[PDB]
Parts: structure tokens; sequence; C-alpha cells
């Protein structure tokens, strides 16, 4: 119907890779062979009225547009495409957007899928805490505890039964201090708390990371530097602090030296594998930082202000719970910043 | 309205907060288009990869904190994103990279395209010991002349003219240029091999294309070896 | 008149090739063309006034 | 202060202050453009070295 | 450029208008000036030199490798502070 | 003078196009169908008794 409006711009295209490739050619061209000729023919040419109109019309028209302008100041998706002629075949990107268009209509036709485990939908589409139930805990693997031979046994009241070598986890109270420790993200997150997030296990960094953007929280996913937190002065001081509004948006405010060296201490420390961490949790204890961690069944709860018995050798449980609390956080923060506009 | 004072990065709390952020950018650039065919002439081995050095990086990348490490994971997700096909890459991806290139642009080069001159001829310099040598090469069929004087009275040691011979011998034009050499300074090995390394410098202009079968051979080596002061 | 003769020929070159969108379309994009060629050339005269000038005047 | 005369020439060409003359000549303009803000009063003393002692040792024999 | 007496008269000192006017009839209109990248010979900020300043140029009457005055015609006479206190805040 | 004709309906066509924004090299005198190219060669072509050498 409207096919025409891009023929006439193809057209076009065409011509100017026409007049282009011809420019080039008398580029080569001795200026001895058309410059003497070209000049004879003017001497024996006059120069008529209209002849006369283009001969200072294009010296002002290349006057103006350049000589006397600024060569500087002080279609959108793929727009470096270079379609091939329509009687060659499709190149290699043509192909590739080709098969991009077929993916996204006919590629997904003939079936849908339920009721299919996708892991990244974990860390994107988390649940929230009063939906969670023994049977998706259960199908995260968070019931699934170290062997009994590495029993911490302090985590004796945590533990369902010994199955296949390994202790079970009371899934019942899993979920009852897994909703203690969403409300409590949820809480600091609705007050406006400092959040970090700590994992330091292969795989976790990815979880961590969202967590983070969607409470407006902070990861550590590398290493915990031992003294962040008590001697936070000589580790994180060189490094950059900024002014906020009700709303999380940056005041611009420039900060005194004085403000920016004083120390910035979280509100709440989530800890994915406290066992590895015992530096960070002790640091958290000597800084009064309330603590959220994962407690397997070789761990030590009262390091925490609030365990969450739990697999934390899995990155599907561990992404499960950090999912949960992540998205409690979000809510948190959904109220806060619904708050301030009315 | 209430204000508060909040760290900057999401990474703060890491070892070095400002490499992860700048990492954590470019992740976030390659898993949105991780679908993105990569460049074809990568195999051809196309030469383009200006990217800041480690001290440069140093200053946005943490300074002291910074680690060769850290900045060799910056390179390999540079290049990723450098290496996507032009045709299918975006803005996005540009804007980005456009912070890590090398800065060279207020700049420019210092080399003009050498050109025979105006009777033909391909003048180079060569300099070996202490001696220096001024060719002048033109087409011809095999005429030599050094310091006006023919080949075998100026330079008696038939390997010293060998050497002169050379590398019209790589690009197998021995009977194709007339060669008027001028040479002064150290002894007769010196001038033979420093008019050597001119006729090679020279032959070039002729044949851009043979260059590298020039500097295969070594014609095209300054050879620095000079005289030493016993220290 | 080479300002014109210039253009027309360059025309007639592309007229050995087409052996009336030339008589306002292609002499459109001609102009346009060469308008892209007067400007880098004062793109490059620009990058040797500033080289050739003490850009660094405190250090370098 | 190079980052200051460099806009300020970049500034000062691009405002175009002989064609032919166009490709020989590399005068830029006029000096006080060439040189806007940048005066004795702020030049001088930043650049001036050797200005702070951090150090010294002191023997005795 | 070259500029009328009149205007230059209202910016620099009388003293000083005499040698811009034979300066102006010495140097042709269409001088292109060059630089020098080997010399240095102007500092690396614009002075019109008309003024001395008090501490970055020679202090008036105090000896030196380039004053001008006799040797019988010096204007330090007291040696007990520091002749050229520092610049601008001090 | 249809050449003279065309050629000036060309010329003022092309001062309004320009004159509607903005004169910018970059992007007004820009291929049809093309945002922009940047004002950024002496890569020489081997003559054929050349790349006969080479080969
Ligand atoms: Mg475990």
């Amino acid at each position: 119907p409207n096919n025409n409006d891009e023929v006439m711009l193809l057209q076009q295209k065409l011509l100017y890779d026409e007049i282009r490739s011809e420019l080039k050619s008398l580029s080569q061209v001795p200026e001895d062979e058309i410059l003497p000729e070209l000049k004879k023919s003017l001497e024996q040419d006059k120069l008529s009225d209209k002849e006369q109109q283009l001969e200072a019309e294009l010296s002002d028209f290349f006057r103006n547009y350049a000589l006397l302008n600024k060569l500087f100041d002080s279609t959108k998706p793929y727009p470096n495409l270079i379609p091939s002629a329509n009687d060659k075949p499709y190149s290699s990107q043509e192909l590739f957007l080709r098969q991009l268009n077929h993916s996204m209509r006919t590629a997904k036709l003939g079936a849908t899928i339920s009721k299919v485990y996708y892991p990244h939908k974990d860390i994107f589409y988390p649940p929230l805490p009063e939906n969670i139930t023994v049977e998706s805990l259960m199908s995260a693997g968070v019931h699934l505890g170290q062997s009994t031979s590495l029993w911490r046994s302090s985590t004796q009241s945590y533990i369902y039964g010994e199955y296949k070598g390994i202790h079970i986890i009371d899934l019942n109270q899993t979920l009852s201090y897994l909703k203690r420790a969403a409300k409590v993200v949820e809480g600091v997150s609705e007050s406006g708390g400092i959040i970090l997030f700590l994992g330091t296990r292969q795989g976790q960094k990815r979880g961590l990371e969202e967590a983070a953007k969607k409470t407006h929280g902070y990861y550590v996913s590398t290493r915990w530097i031992p003294g962040t937190l008590t001697n936070s002065t000589e580790i994180s001081g060189i490094w950059e602090k900024q002014e906020i509004d009700s709303n999380d948006n940056p005041t611009e405010r420039a900060l005194s030296p004085n403000e920016t060296s004083k120390q910035v201490k979280p509100d709440l420390l989530v800890v994915l594998n406290p066992t590895e961490n015992r530096n960070a949790l002790l640091e958290a204890i000597k800084s009064r930082v309330p603590t959220i961690a994962i407690i397997d069944t070789d761990s030590e709860p009262s390091l925490v202000t609030y365990p969450i018995p739990g697999n934390d050798d899995s990155l599907r449980s561990v992404n499960f719970l950090l999912g949960v609390l992540a998205r409690a956080g979000q809510r948190g923060l959904q109220n806060r910043l619904a708050r301030n506009n009315e | 309205l209430p204000r508060r004072i909040v760290p900057k990065l999401a990474t703060f709390y890491s070892a070095n907060p400002n490499h992860e952020d700048r990492i954590n950018r470019l992740e976030r650039l390659l898993r949105k288009y991780i679908k993105l065919p990569s460049q074809n002439n990568n195999e051809a081995q196309q030469t383009k990869a200006p990217w800041i050095s480690f001290d440069e990086y140093a200053l946005i990348g943490g300074g002291t904190k910074l680690k060769p490490t850290q900045y060799t994971q910056l390179l390999y997700m540079l290049n990723k994103l450098h290496n996507i096909d032009p045709q299918l890459t975006n803005d996005e991806i540009t804007s980005e990279l456009s912070q890590y290139y090398k800065k060279s642009s207020m700049l420019s080069n210092n080399i003009k395209i050498k050109t025979l001159d105006e009777f033909g001829r391909s003048i180079a310099v060569g300099k070996r010991k202490s001696s220096t040598a001024k060719v002048f090469v033109v087409r011809g069929t095999g005429e030599i002349l050094v310091n006006g004087r023919q080949l075998n009275d100026y330079f008696l040691k038939m390997k010293d003219r060998e050497s002169i011979m050379y590398p019209l011998q790589v690009i197998e034009s021995v009977g194709k240029y007339n060669i008027f050499a001028t040479t002064s300074g150290g002894g007769p090995t010196g001038q033979a091999e420093s008019i050597m390394h001119a006729i090679a410098k020279a032959l070039v202009v002729f044949n851009p294309l043979l260059k590298s079968r020039l500097h295969k051979a070594g014609v095209l080596t300054r050879d620095y070896r000079h005289v030493e002061r016993k220290k | 008149l080479k300002l014109l003769n210039m253009i027309l020929s360059m025309m007639n070159k592309t007229n050995n090739n087409n052996n009336t969108l030339d008589s306002l379309m292609n002499k459109k994009l001609l102009l346009k063309n060469m308008l892209l060629d007067m400007n880098n050339k004062k793109m490059n005269n620009m990058k040797r006034m500033l080289n050739n000038n003490n850009m660094n005047p405190a250090g370098a | 202060i190079n980052n200051n005369k460099y806009n300020n020439m970049i500034n000062l060409l691009n405002n175009n202050n002989n064609n032919y003359n166009n490709n020989n000549n590399n005068y830029i303009g006029n000096i006080n453009n060439i040189y806007n803000n940048m005066t004795i009063d702020n030049i001088p003393m930043d650049i001036l070295m050797y200005k702070y002692l951090v150090g010294w040792s002191i023997k005795f024999k | 450029q070259h500029y009328d007496e009149s205007l230059l008269s209202r910016y620099y000192p009388e003293s000083l208008l005499k040698s811009i006017k034979l300066a102006q009839q010495t140097i042709p209109e269409d001088t292109k000036f060059r630089v020098s990248r080997n010399v240095e010979f102007a500092p690396p900020y614009l002075d019109d030199f008309t003024k001395i300043h008090p501490f970055w140029d020679y202090k008036p009457g105090m000896p030196h490798l380039h004053a001008q005055e006799e040797n019988n015609n010096f204007s330090i006479f007291r040696w007990d502070q520091v002749q050229q206190p520092l610049p601008g805040e001090g | 003078e249809k050449g003279v004709d065309e050629w000036l309906e060309a010329i003022n066509e092309l001062r309004e196009e320009f004159s509607a924004k903005e004169y910018l090299p970059e992007t007004s005198l820009a291929p049809p169908g093309q945002s922009k190219v940047d004002l950024l060669g002496s890569k020489i072509k081997p003559t054929a008794e050349q790349l006969a050498q080479w080969e």
C-alpha cells in the first residue's frame, strides 16, 4: 500500500552510489587529460543570461554551505544494515534479521509450555512471601542439608530428619523464618536503609546484582575485605558518596569533605554463604548491624540476627530465597515512593 | 523531601567499586545483545583495537586498587562488544565503547605517501655502523654506479657486491633498475650494507606489495650494532 | 564556467553508464556529494592549523 | 589549561574567526581569542614547580 | 590587525603609542605570523606588557643582571624584609 | 536552457532543505536514508603490473 514510499528512497540511494562511483573514476584521471580540454571549451563558449544565473547561484551555494558554515556544533533499529540488491541473495546480516522476524512470530507456534521450571525466572519473577508454600521451597531444594557427618548439633531444632545420609531441614520452620526475614527487609527498605547483599560463591553474582537493583541496595560478589565495617575509613573513605531525596533521586548537591569521609554503615546485611563469611558476620556484630543469612545444617545459627534454615550450596535454593527477600524489599521501596507521591 | 547520604555505586562495598561498576555496565550490554552475530572479518584479523592503557584506565578504574587481571577482564568485554558486526551494531554499544578508545583524534599522522620524483627516481638513505648511503633507484637495465665509479672498482670484495645485489635478488628485479649509489663514512662493509639497506627502502615505492617480502628477508631492518666503548 | 561545466561533465560521465530523474534528482544528489567533499577538505585544514599551533601551552 | 586553549582555537576556527590561502597559512586569529581566560592572575602561580617542601634529611658525622 | 591611533590611545599609555605606530608601519597588515615550536619567547598566557607586576617582574630599583639603572642609582636601602612578597592572596 | 533551469531548480530546493534545520555537514549532508556520515582514502589500488609481480 505504501511500499512505493520506500521504493522512492531506494531509487535515490542507488543513484547516489552511481554518482559516487564515477566521482572516484575521475579522481584517477590525470588533470592533463580533462583540465586543458575543459578550459578550452569555455574559451570557445560564451555565457548566456541563464548560464550566469548558476555562475553566481552556485558560487553562493558553495560559499554558504561549504566555506562559511560550521563544520561542527558546540530505520531506528539496525540503522547500519547495508541492504543487498533485489536480485542478489540475502546477506549474512539480512539472514540474521530474517531469522529474528521468524523467531518473534512463527517460532512459537503449535503449543504453549506449562508447569516447566525456567532457572532465570527465579531471579526476575520471584514470588511474594505470602504465596510461598512448602512445595515451592521443596521444589527449589531448600530442604537438602549437609551430610550427617558434618552436623553442627547447634542446628538440631531446625532438622526434620535424616535421609540418604543427609539431614533434611524442616521447611515448615524455613517458611516461618523466611517470612520473618522478608518482613525485616521490607521494613528496612521502606524506611530508607542501606541493604547490602553479600554472597561469594561462584554463580551468585547475577542474583545478587538484581536483588540490589530492585531494592536500590548494594551487593558484594567477589570478596569481603576484612575490615570493611570496622576499618571503613582505610578501605571505603576514598569511594564517592551522594545525597538523595525521598524519591531516591540524586539531589546533585556537592558534599563537603567532612561528609565524604564519614563511615557509611549498612542498615541490614544479607549473607548467602555465612560459613565462608565469618569475617563479615563478626564485623556486623561489632558494628551493631542486623544480619540475615541462610543457615545450613553445618552453620552456626546464633551468629546472625535472623537465620533462614535452608540449603546454601545450590544456586537454585539460594536464588529462590534471595529472590523472595529481594521482592520483599522492592515492595517496601514501592510503598515508600508511593507515600511520597500522595 | 528528607535527604540522606548514600554510597554512589551499587558496588561500593566491593574491593574496587569503580571497576566493578564499569564491568557491570558492559555486562548488561553483552546480555541485552547476546544474539547479535560477531564479525566474520575477525578471521581476517582487522587491525583496529585502540583501547586505553592500563595506567589510563586506573584513573577511572580505582587507581591503586586496579589489578592487572581486572584490566584484562575489561579488554575481553570491550573487544567482544567491539567485534559485533558493524552493520548490526547500535548506538548504545558505541556510546559505551567511546569512553575507552585511546584519544588520538586531535592529532594527526606524520607519514606522507612516498612517490617517485620528477625523473622517475626513488631516493632512500641507509646507515650501517658509521657509514651512510644515499641511493637513486630508477627503472633501467641493471647499471650501477657507486660514487661515480664502477662497482668492481669501488668494492673489491665480492661479498660486499653480493650484499648490494641481495634486495634486488629478493624481488627478482636485478636487471630492471639502474642504481646511482653515493656513500660516505666507515669502511667498505659499512658502506656496502648501508647501500643494501637504502636500496631495499627505495624499492618499496615501485611496488608497495613487496614490502612484506623485503621485511622477511631482513633488508629493511636497520642494523643497530656499532662500536661500543668498553664499560 | 568550470563551476558549471565540471558538474555538467560529471553527469556526462554518469551518462556513459546511463547509455527525467537526472534533471532534478541526480542534479541534487551531486551538489550534496560535492558539499560533503568540500567540508571534509575544510575539516582537514583545521587539523593542520591546530597541529601547527601550541595546543599545549603549559605542559604536554 | 591545555584544554582551555584547544577549546579556544576550535571555537575560533569553527566560527571562521582565499581558499588557496586556506591551505598554507596557520594563523588562527586574534591573539585575545586564542588566549581567552589565560592571564597572569591564574596561569603563572599554578604551573610553578618546586613550590612545596615534601622531604628533608639532615645527617651528622 | 592594524588599529587607528584613536582606538589604541584609549587603552595603551601615551608613552607606548609611538612604539605601536612604528610597528604598524614596519609590519605589513598581510603578515602571516608563524608559531615557533623550538623556542618559546612569549609567556604561556596573554599579556600586553604595559604594567609592571610587583612579583612576576623585576622590582624597580633592585640590582640584577638586567637592571637598567646605573650602579649609583639603585633605590633599595633597606634589607630587613623580603623585597617581593608572594602575589595574590600572599 | 533546461540545463540551467533544472540546475537552478535543484539548487534552490537544496537551499530550502538545508534552511529547514541548522546546517551541519554530518547531518544535513547525509546519504539518502542515512542519519549522518562523519567528516572523517589514500589506499592506492595496485596496478595490474604491480599485482602480477606480487602474484
Ligand atoms: Mg551448605
